[PDB]
RNA sequence: GUAGGGGAGCGUUCAGUCCGCGGAGAAGCCAUACCGGAAGGAGUGGUGGAGCCGACUGAAGUGCGGAUGCCGGCAUGAGU
RNA sequence: AAAGGUGAAAAGAACCCCGGGAGGGGAGUGAAAGAGAACCUGAAACCGUGGACUUACAAGCAGUCAUGGCACCUUAUGCGUGUUAUGGCGUGCCUAUUGAAGCAUGAGCCGGCGACUUAGACCUGACGUGCGAGCUUAAGUUGAAAAACGGAGGCGGAGC
C-alpha cells in the first residue's frame, strides 16, 4: 500500500525551525539552513559547558588578587598560604568574600602572611 | 470432559494439548490463515516500463544542468513506481500438525473457559430465528457475547440474522481464527467433536 | 459566549470604515508608493494629495479612498469631517504570467503583477 | 463500562525469536551502503568464475551413475522389530522406502 | 561547593546535590569553613567549632537539557536528553 | 570514533482484534516555558467542520537537505 | 499536458452606499457568508501593515556560553518567555579525500515526488515453532462469509 510522508515531514521541520528564533534572516526561516545552523550550534552548546568552568574560574581568581593585591599580597602567594593553612580551604566562594566582605577577606589576607613568613 | 447440553451429556472424552493453549502456536496459526486470504492486488506501474513516455530526451551534455533518459523514471513526477508492489500470493502450507495443534489448542481455550455443546435443537421450530433468540436467553446467551455456531443441520443456522450475538458456521468446517474470533463457542454437533482416526 | 457555533450567530462582525480593490491591474510594489504618502492623515488630504500626485496608481486609490468613505459615512454613520486613513495598505493577487519572445530562440515570462488595495478610514479625535 | 482493552485474539503475541524486523540500509544518519565505490546497481562480479583454481585444475575422471542400493542395516533388523517380515514388502512400512533402486 | 555546603548565611532554601536521606526534616548538618555569627569572622578549623543544620526541603529533577554533539564531514551526529537530580535543603544551622 | 558488524527502540500508512471517541464538534492547520535517554509524546487554547486516538498483532510504495534530481509555487538581479 | 470540492437544500445575495467597471460595505437568505460563486481545509517560501525591544567608531558562517538593560508573565511571577547591550569563544553543509572554511563538487528558497526491492517447491546459515529417527507434500479434488482431502515426489537413513 502506499504510503505518503505527509504531516510526518511538516513537523519534523517546525521542530527545528521553532528551535531557530532570534536566528538571523533565512538561519531562521528557511529549513534547510536553520537546520544546519544548529549543527554548529550543536559544536558550541557542549563544549561550552566543559568551558564556561574554565571562564568562571578565571573571573574568581581575577578578584581574588585584585583584593590579594589590594593589601599587598597577591593570588599566587595568597593562594599558597592560605594553602599553608589546611585550616583555610575555601577557594570556592573566596573571591566574593573579596568582593563583598573587605572585612573578612583582610583577615584571610593577613592570615596567609601569618603563615608565610 | 465438557458435560452436552441438548438430549444426552456424555463429555469426558478428548484429550487436549498440553500444557494449555499457547498463543505462540495460536499465532503461528491465525497469522498463516489470514496470509491465506490475503488477496494479491497490486497497483502500480512500478516498471519505468509499463508507464507511458517516450525514450530519448534533450541532450547528455550542453544544455546547461539535466542528465536524463525519459521522462518516466522513479525520479520523475508521473514516472514510475520504483520498487513498488506487483500482484503476488504470500500463501504458505503451514505443516499439518499444527493446524490440527491448531483449533485442537484453541478448543481447550473455549473449553478452560466458556465452552459449549448441544445434540439437535428442537428447541428451534422453523426458522423464526425470533425463538432462536429465545432459547439462547435460557440458554445463557444474554446476548452480550461474540457466539459461535458450529453445526452442520441446514435449517438449525437459517435462524442467526442477529449481529454481535452468533456467527453461524457448517459441517464443522470450524477454523482456529473463527473460534478465537468470537467469545463462547457452540461446538454443537459432537460431529467433528467425539471420534476421529 | 456560549460556544464558537453559538457566538458565529449572535453575532455578524462587521468592518468600520473599510473598502478594498480587490485585483487592481498594478504592482504592489508600485502602488504602494502612493499608498504610503496618504497613510495616516486628513481624509480630506488624502482627497487633496491624490488629485495632484503624478503617478498613475493614484486613481485606484482615489477610488478606494472614496468608497471606504462612503462606507464610514453610510453603512456607518460616522462623522465625516473628522474621518482620516486609519490604515491602508497593498497585497499582490494573482499574477498574470505573460510570454515574451527573446533573442536566438530563447523566451522569457513577464510576470503583469496585481494588487489589493485596501484602505480602512477611521473618526479620529484626541480623546 | 470501566476500562479493558481485554486479552484472547489481541493477547496472542509472537514468539520472540519467532520474526526479527527487516533491515532498511539507513542505520543512524550515516548510511550510504555498499563498499565505499567500485560496486553497486548491477550483479555480476559472481562469487564463481573459471580462473580461480576451478580451471588449471587436472581432471576428467568419468562419470556413470550405475546403480544405487539401498542400505538396509544389520541393526534395523536384529535388536528390535520380532522378525514384521522382510520378503519385498513389509519392510518398506518397516520403514525403507526407496524404491526406485 | 563540592556537595554540603559551609559559610555563612542567615538561612535560606537552597539546592545541592541528591543527600540520600530523603523524606523531609531530615536534620542535616554541615562541617563549617567560614562564618561570621555576630560578624566574628571565623576561618577553617577554629570554625569547625560552629556548625550548620540544615532540613532536607524536597528532592528535585532539574531542568531538562540536551545533550548534542557534532562533527562534521565524518556524518556523527548525538542527540540525548538529560537532567540532574538534587535536594533542596532550608538552612538554619548555628 | 570513519567503512563495517551486533543490540534496543521511535514514527508513517494499510489490515485483523480490544477499549472507545466525536456537531456543546473528528482529522488537518496554528501557538506553547510540559513529558520521555533519543527517535518522539501529552495538556491547554485558536482554526476547522467530519470522521477519528490508544493497545496487541500482521503487511509495508514506511521516514529525506543534498543527486547541475522531478513537478509546482515564490524570491534575487530591480523597478534595473 | 494540467485541471476536483458553495450549501443539507440555491434559499446563489431583492433593495441601498462609493465606482464607467472591476471591487467592495451594508441589508436580506443560511446553522454557518469565522460557506458567495477567481466558493471544504488552507501548511511553507514569498509580500505587507501595526506593536515591542533594538540599531547610524563598525570588520561581521552569523551562533554559543556569561552578565547587565527593557518588556511581558494562560503548562509562566517563581521560574521563566521575548528582546537586546557588552564580554569570551567560534574556519557553512554535503561529496570526494593523504589532507576541505576552503579560490575543490553540488545547490536560489519552500512544499510535495524521489533510491537496496520483488520472485523463484533455488542454495547457505541465525533465531523460533511442530513433529522427531523419522519429517514433508506438489499438481489437483471437493468444500469455502471456513479447509480438509490429495504421497507421484523430495530430505535424514553408508561410505569409498
Ligand atoms: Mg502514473
Ligand atoms: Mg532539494
Ligand atoms: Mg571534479
Amino acid at each position: 500500500p502506499r504510503a505518503k510522508t505527509g504531516i510526518v515531514r511538516r513537523r519534523r521541520h517546525k521542530k527545528v525551525l521553532k528551535r531557530a528564533k532570534g536566528f538571523w534572516g533565512s538561519r531562521s526561516k528557511q529549513y534547510r539552513n536553520a537546520f544546519q545552523t544548529l549543527l554548529n550550534a550543536a559544536t558550541y552548546e557542549y563544549r561550552d559547558r566543559r568551558n564556561k568552568k574554565r571562564d568562571f574560574r578565571r573571573l574568581w581568581i581575577q578578584r581574588i588578587n585584585a583584593g590579594a593585591r589590594l593589601h599587598g599580597m597577591n593570588y599566587s602567594t595568597f593562594i599558597n598560604g592560605l594553602k599553608r593553612a589546611n585550616i583555610d580551604l575555601n577557594r570556592k566562594v573566596l573571591a566574593d568574600i573579596a568582593a563583598r566582605e573587605p572585612e573578612a577577606f583582610k583577615a584571610l589576607v593577613d592570615a596567609s602572611r601569618n603563615a608565610r613568613q | 470432559a465438557q458435560i452436552n447440553v441438548i438430549g444426552q451429556n456424555g463429555g469426558r472424552t478428548i484429550e487436549l494439548p498440553l500444557p494449555e493453549v499457547n498463543s505462540g502456536v495460536l499465532h503461528e496459526v491465525v497469522t498463516w490463515q489470514l496470509a491465506s486470504r490475503r488477496r494479491g492486488t497490486a497497483s502500480t506501474r512500478t516498471r519505468a516500463q509499463v508507464s507511458k513516455t517516450g525514450r530519448k530526451m534533450y541532450g547528455q551534455k550542453g544544455t546547461g544542468n539535466a542528465r536524463h533518459g525519459d521522462r518516466s523514471v522513479p525520479t520523475f513526477v508521473g514516472g514510475g513506481v520504483a520498487f513498488g508492489p506487483k500482484p503476488r500470493s504470500y500463501d504458505y502450507t503451514l505443516p499439518r500438525q499444527v493446524r490440527q495443534l491448531g483449533l485442537a489448542m484453541a478448543i481447550a481455550s473455549r473449553q478452560e473457559g466458556g465452552k459449549l455443546v448441544a445434540v439437535d435443537g428442537f428447541d428451534i421450530a422453523d426458522a423464526k430465528t425470533k425463538n432462536f433468540i429465545s432459547w439462547a436467553k435460557q440458554n445463557g446467551l444474554d446476548g452480550t457475547e461474540k457466539v459461535l455456531l458450529v453445526t452442520d443441520d441446514e435449517n438449525t443456522r437459517r435462524a442467526a440474522r442477529n449481529v454481535s450475538w452468533v456467527s453461524v458456521l457448517p459441517v464443522a468446517g470450524v477454523n482456529v481464527y473463527d473460534i478465537l474470533r468470537h467469545d463462547r463457542l457452540v461446538i454443537d454437533a459432537a460431529a467433528l467433536e467425539i471420534v476421529e482416526e | 459566549f456560549r460556544n464558537k457555533k453559538q457566538r458565529k450567530q449572535q453575532v455578524k462582525l462587521r468592518k468600520p470604515g473599510f473598502a478594498v480593490a480587490k485585483y487592481v491591474r498594478m504592482s504592489p510594489r508600485k502602488v504602494r508608493l502612493v499608498v504610503d504618502v496618504i497613510r495616516g492623515k486628513s481624509v480630506q488630504d488624502a482627497e487633496d494629495l491624490l488629485r495632484f500626485i503624478p503617478r498613475s496608481a493614484s486613481e485606484p486609490v482615489a477610488k478606494v479612498l472614496n468608497s471606504a468613505k462612503a462606507n464610514a459615512l453610510h453603512n456607518d454613520e460616522m462623522l465625516e469631517d473628522r474621518l482620516f486613513v486609519k490604515e491602508a495598505y497593498v497585497d499582490a493577487g494573482p499574477t498574470l504570467k505573460r510570454l515574451i519572445p527573446r533573442a536566438r530562440g530563447s523566451a522569457n515570462i513577464i510576470k503583469k503583477r496585481t494588487s489589493h488595495i485596501t484602505i480602512i478610514v477611521a473618526e479620529k479625535g484626541n480623546k | 463500562h470501566d476500562l479493558k482493552p481485554t486479552p484472547g485474539s489481541r493477547k496472542d503475541r509472537k514468539r520472540v525469536g519467532r520474526g526479527p524486523g527487516g533491515t532498511d540500509k539507513t542505520a543512524g544518519r550515516g548510511h550510504k551502503g555498499q563498499k565505499s565505490r567500485s560496486g553497486a546497481g548491477k550483479g555480476a562480479f559472481f562469487e564463481g568464475g573459471r580462473s580461480r583454481l576451478i580451471a588449471r585444475l587436472p581432471k576428467r575422471g568419468f562419470n556413470n551413475v550405475g546403480t544405487t542400493y539401498e542400505v538396509v542395516k544389520l541393526s534395523q533388523l536384529q535388536d528390535l522389530e520380532d522378525t514384521t517380515f522382510d520378503r519385498d514388502t513389509l519392510e518398506a512400512y518397516r520403514l525403507v522406502r526407496r524404491k526406485n533402486r | 561547593i563540592q556537595t554540603g555546603g559551609k559559610q555563612y548565611r542567615v538561612s535560606e532554601g537552597d539546592v545541592i546535590r541528591v543527600e540520600s536521606l530523603q523524606g523531609e526534616a531530615g536534620d542535616k548538618v554541615e562541617l563549617k569553613a567560614l562564618f561570621v555569627g555576630g560578624e566574628q569572622t571565623v576561618f577553617g578549623e577554629d570554625a569547625g567549632k560552629y556548625t550548620v543544620q540544615a532540613e532536607v526541603v524536597e528532592h528535585g529533577r532539574g531542568k531538562k537539557i540536551y545533550i548534542r554533539k557534532y562533527k562534521s564531514g565524518v556524518q556523527y551526529r548525538r542527540r540525548t536528553g538529560h537532567r540532574q537530580n538534587f535536594t533542596a535543603i532550608k538552612i538554619l544551622g548555628i
